[PDB]
């Protein structure tokens, strides 16, 4: 088959810089018609595969000309001239002149930001959760960058590790932070042996942890 | 891309 | 106007077929191809096949031959690919897309998720979560296999909503989601958390109460 070599794996770049993303194809991708069939798609999470470039460099209607594409025999090159919020996700070449038709393995772009620190909320178990024995104290962490952060968990004031589970959201399309939930799970009988339960938040924009916390007897 | 029928 | 029209998940066991379907709705339908492409979890996507309604051509990726059954109903505007013996490497979402001759793909399905696994579906079990700007949420805990859909007052609720990608423990999954009100709005207003897990076809409301 055609092999088609996309570098680089991962692109970060501040809004408004410039992305420049190569691929590079096993052969020759021109067809017997003399065009040749590489094309850019960009796959923005949550959603299906949009193209932006045909042809090499022919852009449809409705992808702005910020994207533009370029290529010579094995060699092309996708170009995103000032990079929105909402250009992030994976971008793949693809060789349509030969069956079967492939994919490069795909570019991330990661948008660079300023710094914005985590609002914090903590949750205690539903009541519809208690009736069945379990209970789930749950922490959302919205809207920070840059990505990495610490949670820590206190149950009346010492420290708990084992039953925390911790997700991240993809970074957001239109203001370029991620989220993170942290879930505390304890038996029901385990919940109701103690009063007060803490969650507290280290990330880079403070020295000091963004702590919130509640007691099931208010 | 060319499409599996073009030929035809 | 023009759409495909996928299911949202398969759950198969090893061994077994599935069979995907893609609706055309708003164009001719023998005036395009359909073409398969699979996309792998967090990288990756893969040329399967086609059919072309206009000739009855088909092609297949080597990479999964034998396997691939490709179709057409021209009479229901729908392709059909059949994909066989399936084990774990095959779990994925499969797109379907249009392509014209010597043109590119332009419309694209939402893609169906196939899960291969022994296990039996879970519905999830959803908790509301209730405690200026107020912000709540919904956990959705305990479920098999991927996806779940969650929408805030039935999608009415779009803006300030973080739903958070689900993690794998003990054989199910779980996930939250957040949303930010105004203080004004709650607990005044209604704010319902809408669950729905398509490969259980089950759908669930909870109310956020304090």
């Amino acid at each position: 088959d055609v092999l088609m070599t996309q570098t680089p794996l991962s692109l970060p770049v501040s809004l408004g810089g410039q992305a420049s993303i190569s691929c590079r194809s096993s052969q020759s991708v021109v067809y017997s018609d003399g065009d040749t069939y590489l094309e850019w798609y960009l796959q923005k999470p949550g959603q299906s595969p949009k193209l932006l470039i045909y042809k090499v460099s022919r852009r449809p209607s409705g992808v702005p000309d910020r994207f533009s594409g370029s290529g010579s025999g094995t060699d092309f090159t996708l170009k995103i001239s000032r990079v929105e919020t909402e250009d992030l996700g994976v971008y793949y070449c693809f060789q349509g002149s030969h069956v079967p038709y492939t994919f490069g393995g795909g570019t991330k772009l990661e948008i660079k930001r300023t710094d914005a620190a985590p609002t914090v909320s903590i949750f205690p178990p539903s009541s519809e959760q208690l009736t069945s024995g379990g209970a789930s104290v749950v922490c959302f962490l919205n809207n920070f960058y840059p990505k990495d952060i610490n949670v820590k968990w206190k149950i009346d004031g010492s420290e708990r590790q084992n039953g925390v589970l911790n997700s991240w959201t993809d970074q957001d399309s239109k203001d370029s932070t991620y989220s993170m939930s942290s879930t505390l799970t304890l038996t029901k009988d385990e919940y109701e042996r103690h009063n007060s339960y803490t969650c507290e938040a280290t990330h880079k924009t403070s020295t000091s942890p963004i702590v919130k916390s509640f007691n099931r007897n208010e | 891309a060319v499409g599996i029928g073009a030929v035809f | 106007q023009v759409q495909l029209l996928q299911s949202g998940a398969e759950l198969v066991r090893p061994g077994a077929s599935v069979t995907l379907s893609c609706k055309a709705s708003g164009y001719a339908f023998s005036d395009y191809e359909i073409h398969w492409v699979k996309q792998t979890p967090v990288r990756g996507l893969d040329w399967i096949g086609a059919f072309d309604p206009k000739s009855g051509a088909s092609a297949s990726n080597q990479k999964v031959k034998g396997r691939a059954i490709l179709t057409a109903d021209k009479s229901s505007s729908t392709a059909y690919m059949e994909l066989r013996s399936l084990t774990s490497e095959d779990s994925a979402v499969y797109y379907c897309t249009r392509l014209r001759y010597f043109g590119y793909f332009d419309v694209w399905g939402t893609g169906t998720t196939v899960t291969v696994s022994s296990a039996s579906t879970t519905p999830p079990s959803v908790y509301p979560l209730a405690p200026s700007m107020v912000t709540l949420g919904c956990l959705v805990k305990g479920y098999f296999p991927e996806p779940v859909t969650v929408t805030w007052n039935s999608g009415s609720l779009s803006s300030g909503v973080h739903t958070f990608p689900a993690v794998l423990q003990s054989d199910l999954y779980t996930l939250s989601s957040s949303v930010t009100v105004p203080s004004s709005t709650w607990p005044s207003e209604t704010v319902t958390c809408n669950v729905a897990h398509p490969a259980s076809s089950t759908k669930v409301d909870k109310k956020i109460v304090p």
